[PDB]
């Protein structure tokens, strides 16, 4: 039998995946970089940068 | 091959905890993938031991 | 092109802690 030309119609789903790393920071490094630790001296600058 | 993977990036999301003082920061990136290719489209050999 | 404006407004939320406590 003579075959007729086939067709089809196929999908395919997505999938997902994800990534994640952190850091953290010290409790005094927080207070020398907002400001609330600085003080107006020579030193506190050191620390800060 | 030459194109073997779709592949989506999302946008970048940061979030923290302030856990004893300090902030610990979480970046996540959601990201999804499909194959994109009828038929196989890699493979390997497995040469040495 | 990811880094501190919401990373910004993320850290230094920081210099606000009265929200004072009077009435």
């Amino acid at each position: 039998p003579a075959d007729q030309p086939v067709h089809n119609y196929m999908i395919k789903r997505l999938d997902r995946r994800s990534l994640n790393a952190a850091f953290s920071i010290a409790v005094e490094a927080l207070g020398l970089i907002s400001g609330e630790n600085l003080d107006g001296t020579h030193i506190s600058s050191a620390m800060r940068l | 091959e030459k194109a073997s993977e779709s592949y989506f990036m999302g946008q970048m999301q940061v979030a923290r905890t302030e856990s004893g003082g300090g902030l610990h920061l979480q970046l996540t990136q959601p990201r999804a993938n499909v194959d994109l290719g009828v038929g196989f489209t890699a493979a390997y050999a497995a040469a040495a031991l | 092109m990811s880094v501190q404006i919401g990373n910004g407004l993320l850290m230094v939320v920081a210099p606000g802690t009265l929200t004072v406590g009077s009435a």
